DNA sequence: AAGTACTTG
RNA sequence: ACCAGGA
DNA sequence: CAAGTACTTTTTCCGGT
């Protein structure tokens, strides 16, 4: 038995077209902007930037330890060793996929703290750009608006080069050290 | 990318588990079945969110057998890569054919022919490398690859990527 | 054919009788919402006899020196004489008993009194009598209000349909109409006090029993009354064969009926 | 049993009927189905890559399936296909195929009447697909010309052009499997006298049908997804897998091919002739000869009991068994294999009444209890009871036949070397003998009653008969003149409850058929009751004490 | 209502639906001699308002299909001038309940 | 022993839904087919060993269920298909009412 | 659309079928080594354990009563009147 | 309405001719079934089996193949609400014991 | 065969 | 399969 | 508008050539 969604589409006999996924911001039928949360409400898609992502998983796994020890009642490389330890408690271990992902996130995260990631999220979530672009813009380190408009082609006409460059300059500022 | 997608999963508990550690065994069974898993549809279902508020709902008792079926509703952090997706990754392996790069849970492989011409395969090194007019890509190196296309397969998703285009390559 | 025709018919959780289309066959099962098992050929007394004899039975007039309940029937008897407020209740009682008589006489034109109905009231009274060791000499601890009002209340509790709205609440009244006609005839003030000679406790128990016995007597949603009817019509037709005016009679006439045979064998009028 | 599948298990919520589009047949198909030869790779016993397993199902029980790996009891057969050399009418649809032709223009595929006609727009209004098509056909049959211009929704002076095509429509009549029309004609105003008489080709009808508008056929009975009218004309024929047409395979080097397997080979043989005939120097009549031959076999495979006489009987004189006739009622799939079934845990013997049994019980012979079994799950409450039943074995009365491990495997207590060494674990099933007080469905046919099948309490007794209380005779309509009765044993706690709680004899006492009790005191008891309850009848102390002791609920008073 | 003695020509019968929203009814005098509604077997049929109907359907959670049907051509449907889709509440005497309320939708 | 129509009819009169199911299934027929979620037929080339599922002709290697039906129903369906009728079995419902 | 507990309109009593199905289900679970919510006062039969559990109204089951239009009323065994 | 009353009168007159008695409700149901559709729907293949119930259901009486053939041609969709369809599908029918569903409420389970 | 429903003259 | 039987 | 065809079914369960 596998995983179901919230996207209902009654596909009677009519199999295909399934039109290829791209950076024509044509993601899956599942990865549509107008996605629908279970409480009935239609909520916009959630794409995370590596770090906005890391902070979620960390938090979720930390809260899990809390609940696991509630039922059991009755510095980068130092951040990496500690994560492998939090995982050792809350995860299945057989889930090498998460450990692999956790190391990746820990290494490649651009913004260390929730305070920082907050400000990052504010800045980009005002551009009117599509969830994907916003996430890619948050996790890809670009200097020229061209670097960005080349790596994120979906942007190509959506924003002023100067305005995009203003954002890029303010991302470089928020960028935490190592 | 790296999305948060609301999802559900049907679990058929056996009558022996109809004790008060009900929600517990179900939430745990859900975590076993879903976390670390990978489908094509939603990609890598990496980590289940908000354990404390995982919705069990009522479970219908299946008729000629005793077992009950609950549609566990839940939210999770997923990873589906796409064609055109530009990803920052670390090199893993490196053959005369190209270099496979670890990007999160998945491996994106770069063909010798998807790389700029100047980059040549150097066999004579520990470990084997790719040498440019000024650049060097080997095992531990960090890269930026554009995903050219994906192959949804079993309990993974693998993909072919390029470092030919502008702003792509080593970092 | 009778089975294959009815099979899919059953009683859903709204007492409705529906086929696989949810199409309404009967609004309430068998027009009363009762299970055929919990029904007995009870007699509706009120129906017949002289208008004169009906007066002698159900009429209580505390305003007449002769037609009042004798103080040998109840303790109240003495202080009850000429109570204008109370005689209003007995006037409603008798006026409703007369309404009933006329109604029944429309429903059963020939005056057939014996009709199969739920709750054996006769038996409940009999049981109260041997249960409470009812002494047919000593006057009762019942008030007129104890009786008249008690029956009025008991009726409000004889629930067939439950919905909180006019349509259902009217359908409820309609479904219970004839049972109450019986209940009122059997539980009239004079009758309780003079005939049955019940104490307050005895009468209180007779009421709860009618109620409980009534509630059990209703059909259970899920009952496959399609196959039931099919077999209940069908089985007798099979023993009308298998065992040992001249109109087409028996098996071939039933054939004629179901088939909706246009060219029928013995067509006739009754002018 | 059958193996574990990771597929999510569901129930059928909806059955969506339709017609096989030729492209679907060719898609779903696991083989084509080129040879009329069954198998024997040139005598060499094994299946030919032509008919029955050119990837299909599986003949040899010791050979796993070619497409799915599974084999025999697991493998539902997989379909094949035969690309028919020329299209053919599907027997069942010749009816509709004609009425559809009668409704549409035999040249442009436009409906003979439309929204411009008042009686038509009225019939187009009908919501039911069957009644709508009915009302359409009766109106459109009589329109013998496809109208170019019809009088507009106002004046007859100024007429508006609807669809084109002037063409006269044929007076279609069926000549058994053939459709033949008679176009009115115009010649010097009158003529007919003597009109154009010609047979409508399957292919010509197919093409006209193909051109019928989505709006048009959806206005007719049809649906654009599951049943287009073009799908009533067979182009690609689906080949049912072995499970449907099993080779009743006697001995080793000896056949036993199913009726359908021959009937298909005929279709194959008939096709290869028609095919090679038109690829070769087509003698154009020898062509319409070999065509009609294939149209017949493809008709007589599905239905053989066709009106126009030819009964396509097997060379033995025995008619070929059509698929239609397999499904046709009382004995045959729907009525015989699905509406009723032959069942396991069923037992039947000669019945005889016992005054010493309780009403709700049923005397069951020891043999029948040692035969019939109940699967009881090893629980702590019964762990020790079950280990003794298992110890007793298949031959002692309170014994068991099998032990079923969680390890899916059945242990035969009758042969297993470990039949004593057996040590039950919780969660194992024990296939034990029927024991006293087990609920069982007991019945006597005909079965015109809710009452003719009642739940009884087992009572294992000696002697080969079913024993039953005399008062319980009436509901079943049994007597002891040589009547037999059936017993059915429930297999789970869920169904035991069903019996005990809903259909137990005491529950059935008062019948809803007639609002009266359907069981009473009969014969010896009834005749003897009158005799004893007399004013003349008096009992002396000696008898009187036994008379008392005999009532098991007696107060001792 | 147009009461005719013997017949109305298929000629004049074409004018019947010509003047809507107003409706016309053709009645053979010979049928009207006796009132059918007065007979032993004919119960009180009652025309429902769009509001009454909306209510009947809401209260029993029905689609118009699920409701028992009165024929448009029906003697009682004619006597009342039932229109397609109109519901009739039929009040009949019951040997079971005393009085049973049924409903029929027009056809 | 034949559990005939008449015998089914009493079980329905009783309302012994499970007991009827048992008779027709576990006590007699009962088979397990793999059906497709797109075209509701027994088309699935299920190699339940390798966990490979597939319904080529739908390219569906995912949306597949498994149902328990009397083996005679599996037959009926194949016989109806052989006769060109598609008896598509779906596990979801669209209609309502 | 699932009728809310305050608008429920079905029988407050437990239909003969409901009784039998709950008893059967519980007995099927008890037999499948499910946790028994009552004191087995020396009981070995799962139907008798089910009856016992039902008499003490300590059965964790909920009857979903489907209406003809599809909507349903959820009733707990604990709340249903057992006149049977 | 009169036709229904007459129909019962007439059906009842046959059952009571043998002498035997049948509770009203049964006959009332047969009579009401033949009635509802508008006129007199016969208890024959031209009557009830021609109504708009299930395809698999209707096919199970009289015109078996002919039914499944037209079901195919007009792309009929079986509700699967009929007893018949479930028996054919080997599923628990929505009859008595099948007229509802059973669920474990966790909250009440942890309560005990 | 018997009855009907459905075309065909 | 037809024939012969049983309640 | 009438006679004439093409249609369909006819209880349940349980040894031998
Ligand atoms: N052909 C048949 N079809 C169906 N049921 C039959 C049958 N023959 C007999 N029966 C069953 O058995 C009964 C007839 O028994 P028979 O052997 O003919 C002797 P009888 O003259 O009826 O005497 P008895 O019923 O007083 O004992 C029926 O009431 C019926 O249920
Ligand atoms: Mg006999
Ligand atoms: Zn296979
Ligand atoms: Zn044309
Ligand atoms: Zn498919």
């Amino acid at each position: 038995v596998s995983t179901s969604t919230f996207q209902t589409r009654r596909r009677r006999l009519k199999k295909v077209e399934e039109e290829e996924n791209a950076a024509t911001l044509q993601l899956g039928q599942e990865f549509q902007l107008k996605q629908i949360n279970h409480q009935g409400e239609e909520e916009e898609l959630i794409a995370l930037n590596l770090s906005e992502a890391r902070l979620v998983i960390k938090e979720a796994l930390v809260e899990r330890r809390r609940a696991f020890k509630r039922s059991q009642k009755k510095t980068r490389e130092k951040e990496l060793e500690s994560i492998d330890v939090l995982l050792e408690q809350t995860t299945g271990g057989n889930n090498k996929d998460l450990k692999n992902t956790m190391q990746y996130l820990t290494n490649f995260s651009r913004f260390r703290d929730q305070e920082t990631v907050g400000a990052v999220i504010q800045l980009l979530k005002s551009t009117g750009l599509h969830p994907f672009e916003v996430a890619q813009l948050g996790s890809l380190a670009c200097d020229t608006a061209d670097e960005a408009k080349t790596l994120i082609p979906s942007l190509n006409n959506k924003i002023s080069d100067d305005e995009l460059e203003r954002i890029l300059k303010e991302l470089s500022n928020l960028e935490t050290l190592y | 990318m790296f999305f948060i997608k609301d999802l559900s999963l049907n679990i058929t508990l056996h009558p022996s588990f109809f004790g008060p550690r009900m929600k517990q065994y179900l939430k745990t069974k859900l975590l076993e079945e879903v976390e670390g898993s990978c489908t094509g549809k939603f990609g890598y279902i990496l980590c289940v969110l908000d354990y404390d508020n995982i919705d069990i709902q009522r479970g219908r008792i299946l008729p000629t057998d005793g077992s009950a079926e609950f549609n566990v509703k839940y939210r999770a952090v997923v990873f589906k890569p796409f064609k055109g997706e530009v990803v920052d990754g670390t090199v893993v392996s490196c053959s005369q054919h190209g270099f496979e790069v670890q990007v999160g849970p998945m491996k994106v492989f770069v063909t010798k022919h998807l790389m700029p011409q100047d980059l040549t395969f150097n066999a004579g090194s520990n470990p084997p490398s790719y040498q440019s007019s000024e650049d060097v890509i080997t095992i531990k190196s960090r890269i930026r690859v554009k995903i050219e296309g994906c192959i949804s397969q079993v309990s993974s998703i693998h993909a072919i990527g390029s470092i030919k285009e502008d702003y792509l390559g080593a970092i | 054919r009778l089975v294959k025709a009815l099979e899919d018919i059953m009683v859903h959780y709204d007492n409705t009788t529906r086929n696989s289309l949810g199409n309404v066959i009967q609004f309430i099962y068998g027009e009363d919402g009762m299970d055929a098992a919990h029904i007995e050929k009870q007699s509706l007394d009120t129906i017949g006899g002289s208008d004169a004899a009906f007066e002698k039975r159900y009429r209580v007039d505390l305003l007449n020196t002769d037609h009042t309940l004798d103080p040998s029937l109840l303790e109240s008897g003495s202080e009850i004489l000429g109570d204008l407020k109370l005689q209003v209740l007995l006037d409603e009682e008798y006026k409703q008993l007369v309404k009933d008589r006329k109604f029944l006489r429309e429903v059963f034109v020939d005056g057939e009194a014996n009709w199969p109905l739920p709750v054996n009231i006769r038996r409940i009274i009999q049981n109260a009598q041997q249960t409470f060791h009812i002494d047919h000499t000593k006057p009762s601890d019942l008030t007129i209000k104890d009786i008249v009002l008690g029956v009025k209340d008991l009726q409000e509790n004889l629930l067939v349909l439950r919905g909180k709205n006019e349509i259902i609440q009217n359908a409820q009244r309609d479904a219970v109409t004839l049972f109450c006609c019986l209940l009122r005839s059997r539980l009239a003030t004079r009758r309780v006090l003079q005939e049955y000679r019940l104490t307050k406790q005895a009468f209180d128990w007779v009421l709860s029993n009618i109620e409980a016995q009534f509630l059990r007597s209703v059909v259970h949603p899920g009952e496959m009354v399609g196959v039931l009817a099919a077999q209940s019509i069908g089985e007798p037709a099979t023993q009308m064969t298998l065992n040992t005016k001249k109109v087409t009679s028996g098996v071939p006439r039933l054939k004629e009926i179901l088939n909706v045979a246009k060219n029928m064998k013995t067509p006739s009028l009754t002018v | 049993g059958q193996q574990y599948s990771s597929a999510p298990l569901r129930t059928v919520k909806e059955v969506q009927f339709g017609l096989f589009s030729p492209e679907e047949v060719r898609a779903i198909s696991v083989a084509k189905i080129r040879f009329p030869e069954t198998m024997d790779e040139t005598q060499t016993r094994a299946k030919i890559g032509g008919l029955n397993d050119p990837r299909l199902g599986s003949i040899d029980r010791n050979l796993k399936c070619q497409t799915c790996q599974e084999g025999m009891n697991e493998c539902p057969g997989h379909f094949g296909h035969i690309d028919l050399a020329k299209p053919v009418f599907h027997v069942g649809f010749i009816a509709k195929i004609k009425k559809v032709c009668e409704c549409v223009c035999m040249h442009c595929g436009k409906l003979l009447l439309d929204e411009h006609n008042e009686l038509m727009r009225q019939a187009l209004a009908i919501k039911d697909s069957k009644k709508r098509f009915a009302a359409i056909w009766t109106l459109c049959k009589t329109k013998m010309v496809c109208e170019t211009d019809v009088p507009s929704e106002d004046d007859p002076t100024q007429l508006v052009s609807r669809g084109g095509c002037g063409n006269t429509q044929p007076t279609i009549r069926k000549d058994g499997l053939k459709l033949v029309g008679s176009w009115k004609k115009d010649r010097a105003t009158g003529d007919a006298d003597e009109p154009e008489l010609r047979v409508l080709s399957t292919e010509e009808i197919l093409n006209i049908f193909k051109h019928i508008s989505v709006k048009d056929f959806t206005s007719l009975g049809f649906n654009e997804v599951f049943s287009r009218p073009e799908w009533m004309i067979l182009t690609c024929l689906p080949v049912p897998p072995p499970p449907v047409r099993p080779s009743i395979s006697f001995n080793e080097s000896q056949r036993g091919e199913d009726d359908l397997t021959f009937k298909l080979a005929d279709i194959l043989k008939a096709n290869i002739s028609l095919e090679t005939l038109e690829h070769n120097g087509a003698p154009h009549h020898a062509i319409e000869e070999a065509e009609s031959l294939l149209q017949f076999h493809v008709a007589t495979y599905m239905d053989n009991d066709i009106a126009g006489q030819p009964q396509a009987l097997q060379k033995s004189g025995r008619p070929v068994k059509s698929i239609r006739a397999r499904l046709k009622g009382k004995e045959g799939r729907i009525r015989g294999n699905l509406m009723g079934k032959r069942v396991d845990f069923s037992a039947r013997t000669v019945i005889s009444g016992d005054p010493n049994l309780e009403l709700d019980q049923v005397g069951v012979p020891k043999s029948i209890a040692k035969t019939l079994t109940y699967p009881e799950v090893v629980t702590p409450y019964n762990i020790d009871r079950l280990t003794q039943l298992v110890r007793n074995g298949p031959n002692e009365h309170p014994g068991a036949k099998y032990v079923i491990r969680d390890s899916g495997d059945r242990i035969d207590l009758r042969y297993s070397k470990r039949a004593g060494d057996i040590q039950l674990q919780y969660g194992w099933k024990v296939e034990r003998h029927i024991m006293d007080n087990d609920p069982v469905l007991f019945n006597r046919q005909p079965s015109l009653h809710k009452m003719s099948m009642m739940a009884h309490r087992v009572k294992v007794i000696p002697y080969s008969t079913f024993r039953l209380n005399l008062s319980v005779t009436s509901p079943y309509n049994a007597d002891f003149d040589g009547d037999e009765m059936n017993l059915h044993v429930p297999q789970s706690e869920e169904t035991r409850a069903e019996l005990s709680q809903l259909c137990a004899v005491p529950l059935q006492i008062v019948s809803p058929q007639s609002n009266k009790p359907c069981m009473g005191i009969v014969q010896d008891t009834l005749c003897g009751i009158r005799k004893l309850t007399l004013r003349d009848t008096f009992i002396e102390l000696d008898q009187v004490l036994n008379m008392l002791y005999w009532v098991p609920d007696w107060d001792g008073v | 209502i147009f009461v005719y003695q013997n017949n109305i020509t298929p000629s004049a019968m074409k004018l019947v639906p010509s003047i809507p929203p107003a409706t016309i009814e053709t009645f053979n005098e010979a049928a009207l001699v006796v009132n059918i509604t007065h007979h032993e077997l004919v119960p009180k049929h009652i025309r429902l308002s769009s509001d009454e109907k909306r209510e009947l359907l809401k209260r029993y959670r029905l689609k118009e299909s699920q409701l028992p049907r009165i024929q448009r051509a029906d003697p009682v449907a004619l006597y009342l001038g039932l229109k397609r889709g109109e519901v009739v509440k039929i009040i009949r005497k019951s040997e079971t309940s005393g009085r049973y309320a049924s409903y029929r939708i027009c056809m | 022993l034949r559990f005939g129509e008449m015998e089914r009819d009493c079980m329905i009169a009783h309302g012994a839904a499970s007991f009827l199911k048992e008779r027709l299934m576990e006590a007699s027929d009962a088979f397990r087919v793999h059906i497709c979620g797109i075209c509701g037929l027994m088309t699935v080339i299920a190699k339940l060993n390798h966990n490979q599922f597939e319904c080529k002709g739908c390219d569906n290697k995912i949306d597949i269920y498994q149902i328990h039906i009397p083996y005679a129903a599996k037959l009926l369906f194949q016989e109806l298909m052989a006769m060109n009728i598609t008896p598509r079995l779906y596990t979801d419902r669209s209609r309502d009412f | 659309k699932a009728i809310p507990k305050d608008q429920r309109a079905t029988t407050p009593y437990m239909t003969k079928y409901e009784r039998a199905r709950i008893l059967g289900t519980r007995a099927l679970q008890i037999s499948m080594n499910a946790p028994v919510f009552v004191d087995l006062e020396g009981e070995t039969d799962p139907l008798r354990i089910a009856m016992k559990e039902l008499a003490e109204k300590k059965i964790p089951l909920v009857i979903r009563r489907y209406l003809p239009d599809g909507s349903f009323e959820d009733w707990s065994v604990e709340e249903l009147i057992v006149d049977l | 309405e009169a036709g229904r009353a007459a129909l019962y009168k007439e059906v009842y007159n046959v059952i009571a001719s043998d002498g035997s008695y049948v509770n009203y409700r049964h006959m009332a149901l047969l009579v009401d079934v033949m009635t509802t559709q508008g006129g007199l729907t016969s208890v024959t293949r031209h009557g009830f089996n021609r109504s708009n119930t299930g395809a698999l259901m209707r096919c199970s009486f009289e015109e078996t193949v002919e039914i499944l053939f037209e079901a195919g041609a007009s792309a009929e969709l079986d509700d699967c609400r009929g007893v018949s369809e479930n028996v054919i599908l080997g599923q628990m029918a929505p009859i008595g014991t099948g007229a509802f569903d059973v669920m474990i409420d966790e909250e009440s389970l942890v309560k005990y």
